[PDB]
């Protein structure tokens, strides 16, 4: 039996059971299919997708399926460098079936297109890593994927607001899933500032009322996303207010899978750090089954760093965890958010024993300089490290009035300073919140974070 | 191996109180937190 | 009509030895040549050594033209210097990417990730791609110096159009100008920094002003001096007057009176660039063509 005319009348009726550019699925009926495609030009192939019967005259969708019939007649199987033009071309083709939302089969390709859409991004990580035997650039097959899935983005179009039917169109029941699997490519390339259109555009194109409506998976991979994209800014409660989400969601999902406990993982590695800037802490209890106890005491060391005043200690647990840090860029955000946290709590004992249990009201700059000269330790300008270091060239014991000044200014310490006195006077109490606030609550006031709930 | 350890969520077949109340309420007594106290009373001291 | 690669290198060669001392008189002809040279590295889609080299020592004089137009009352708006040194760090980036992407290598890379990284100070973009290069990249000396530098200039009070505060940022206005005087300070490194000593002094001021009570005497010109590294007193009395903090006694700043919360005044143009006592003395103890060959 003819199997190319088969094939062709299982697509024009919709039906795309081997329309597929996985082998381990289509392999026997690719196999044959190449066999009896065998002989016939590229013309010859256009003819039998222009005049099947019952071919929908659409010419993107008969560019497809010609496409898919030079894929199944030149496939090389034993080689996906020299398949690769056959399947990337026939997956273009596919997605731009997509573009037109009266296209088609369009309800029926769709699945197609998400399932040759995670294949796709396989193979072109798997062609990029040989980007220097292939002679090209970096990640240059997975930045054309991001482009085809790019324009398919930019096909979905928002609901008219007097629609006259419920139907959630499969371009907008994928909309979230094309939204991770963009951003996602945006950060394997790693230029993930490409993903402020995608972010930019999701909401407005959605049709769904509440993003809670969203498959929670998809909701979880998406505030992850967009929590690391809002902290590569350095905006670290619009990142944390994500993260915190996306981990409770994940809470409420059924453990099924290692993979899901490995996700809640990822989540931790980033809302443990975001919330620690913030002065958050988490209770290891309901993070168990997702961190290992190594994990937990590194964070925990890093914690009583932060806790008890220790600035040397911070700079020290950030030195030896320099590597996976940068890995996840994180260092850079806590060797710069983290001391003033640290010099909140310090200053936070000294003021609790020096004003509400020995009644002093005024603080004189020696003693924060003894303090600091305690919590700091060395620096650059001291001997035994010669050379300037991120951990010992940016906090020195003599700038007892800078860190006054900005504990006053980010709302940590209430507090008047007198220059020409050299002293700090805070209010004269026993109550020591009353001076030294609790400060997520300062943090979150003078830096108040988009809606948790995004709509 | 790769999989496991990349930032990027793996793909699955789909189907509470975590944070501290308070900290600076809870205190304990730490070791850094003791020669600070000890710093405070020989500052205490010699500043008379 | 285009120089090939190897001409371009005698050409940058020809203006290294013969027009960087001209400065600061030459410098619209050296920086539209320079522009140039770089043009006809374009014109031809080259990025060799040629390339890397004409576009490193361009970099660098560029530094230097920073500081001398400065020194100098010459020009005073350094906006088509600060566009073009920072295209040129660009296209330094993109080439020392394409030779890492091949398995090669480029000897002052991390010099000029550091230059990059203080093109655009306050730009979290440039720490989000210094933080995926090689490790002997992100270590180096230079790049940590450029790294401290942006740590201590970040502050959570700077005010800008189109500018979003981010949480926690230091503002160690103290520190900045405790490393400006380093000896370890790589000159050139120093010279680009010298662009920012306005807005740090002005936040600096704004930072120090919300700490003091109302009622709080003003500020001796002495303290703020050495604390913001004035050159002279001539400079903080303008510099107190362009941001109209009223100046008391003639010697003392009323902090409180500073009414601005950005560092940019709506109406007037920028306080014309300013410079450091020590690195102009730094640069007179060595020679420009010294610093622009390394």
């Amino acid at each position: 039996m003819d199997m190319a005319n088969q094939l062709l009348d299982e697509l024009a009726h919709g039906n795309f059971s081997h329309l597929t550019l996985n082998l381990s699925q289509n392999g026997r009926e690719i196999a044959i299919l190449q066999k009896q495609l065998t002989g016939f030009d590229d013309k010859q192939l256009e003819t039998f997708v222009e005049q099947h019967p019952a071919m929908p005259n659409d010419t993107r969708f008969k560019i497809m399926c010609t496409s898919f019939l030079n894929y199944a007649r030149d496939v090389d199987p034993w080689s996906a460098w020299s398949s690769s033009d056959l399947i990337f071309e026939f997956y273009q083709c596919l997605i731009n079936c997509l573009i037109n939302d009266n296209a088609p089969h369009i309800e029926m390709l769709i699945p197609v297109a998400t399932r040759e859409t995670e294949f796709i991004i396989n193979l072109a990580g798997k062609l990029d890593s040989f980007h220097l035997q292939l002679h090209t650039r970096s990640h240059q097959f997975l930045s054309h994927i991001s482009s085809i899935l790019s324009r398919l983005f930019n096909s979905i179009k928002p609901p008219r607001g007097n629609a006259s039917s419920t139907n959630i169109p499969g371009k907008q029941r994928i909309l979230l899933y094309l939204v991770n699997k963009l951003n996602n490519i945006y950060f394997r390339i790693e230029s993930p500032q490409l993903c402020s259109n995608i972010f930019k555009n999701f909401q407005p194109k959605s049709m769904l009322a509440h993003f809670n409506e969203y498959q929670l998976d998809q909701q979880i991979e998406y505030r992850y996303l967009l929590g690391r994209y809002y902290l590569l800014n350095s905006q670290v409660h619009n990142a944390f207010v994500q993260f915190n989400e996306a981990f409770q969601s994940l809470l409420n999902l059924p453990l099924t899978n290692q993979a899901i406990t490995r996700n809640g993982t990822r989540i931790l590695n980033y809302m443990i750090p975001t919330g620690l800037i913030l002065g958050k802490m988490v209770k290891w209890g309901p993070l168990r089954p997702f961190l290992s106890q190594e994990t937990i005491d590194n964070w925990s060391v890093l914690y009583k760093h932060v806790r008890y005043g220790n600035i040397q200690g911070v700079s020290l647990w950030l030195r030896q965890n320099e590597r996976h840090l940068c890995a996840r860029q994180l260092l850079i955000v806590l060797l710069e958010k983290l001391p003033m946290v640290t010099y909140r709590n310090l200053i936070k004992t000294v003021i609790k024993s020096w004003t509400t249990e020995w009644g002093q009201n005024k603080l004189p700059y020696s003693l924060i300089e003894r303090v600091l000269q305690l919590s700091i330790g060395p620096t650059f300008e001291d001997p035994g490290a010669q050379e300037i270091t991120i951990y010992n060239g940016i906090h020195s014991p003599k700038n007892v009035e800078n860190v006054l000044v900005t504990l006053i200014n980010l709302g940590l310490l209430r507090a008047n300073c007198f220059p020409q006195l050299q002293l700090c006077v805070v209010k004269k109490t026993t109550m020591i919140q009353e001076i030294v606030p609790p400060v997520n609550e300062r943090i979150t006031k003078m830096f108040p974070a988009h809606s948790h709930v995004l709509w | 191996k790769s999989l496991e350890e990349d930032d990027e969520f793996e793909d699955f077949p789909i189907d509470t109180n975590i944070w501290e109340e308070n900290w600076d309420d809870v205190e304990v007594d730490d070791d850094f937190t003791n020669e600070l106290k000890a710093e405070l009373d020989r500052y205490k001291r010699e500043n008379q | 009509d285009v120089r090939p690669p190897h001409i371009l290198v005698k050409t940058l060669d020809y203006i290294v030895d013969n027009l960087l001392t001209t400065l600061p008189e030459s410098e619209g002809f050296l920086w539209d040549r320079m522009r140039s040279i770089r043009q006809d590295f374009t014109y031809q889609n080259y990025s060799g050594p040629e390339a890397v080299d004409c576009n490193e020592r361009i970099v660098r004089i560029h530094l230097l033209i920073l500081h001398i137009m400065v020194k100098s009352n010459v020009e005073f708006s350094l906006q088509q210097e600060l566009e073009q040194l920072h295209k040129s760090l660009i296209t330094l980036s993109e080439i020392y990417d394409d030779v890492r992407s091949s398995g090669g290598t480029c000897p002052n890379e991390a010099e000029f990730r550091a230059y990059a990284l203080l093109s655009k100070i306050r730009d979290p973009q440039y720490d989000e791609n210094i933080q995926r290069l090689p490790k002997h990249i992100f270590q180096d000396k230079l790049v940590q110096m450029a790294l401290c530098f942006r740590r201590v200039i970040s502050n959570s009070a700077y005010t800008e159009r189109g500018f979003v505060k981010t949480e926690n940022c230091l503002n160690f206005y103290a520190r900045f100008f405790q490393l400006m005087q380093s000896p370890s300070l790589p000159l050139l490194m120093g010279f680009f920094l010298q662009m920012h000593l306005t807005d740090i002094r002005f936040y600096a001021l704004r930072a120090l002003s919300h700490t003091l009570n109302k009622k709080h005497k003003p500020i001796p010109f002495i303290y703020l001096e050495n604390m913001l590294l004035f050159n002279n007193r001539q400079e903080i009395i303008e510099f107190c007057n362009y941001y109209s903090i009223e100046i008391i006694n003639g010697d003392a700043a009323d902090l409180k009176t500073l009414q601005h919360y950005s560092h940019k005044l709506s109406e007037t143009q920028p306080l014309k660039k300013t410079y450091l006592t020590c690195l102009e003395r730094r640069l007179q103890k060595t020679t420009y063509k010294g610093l622009i060959n390394g």
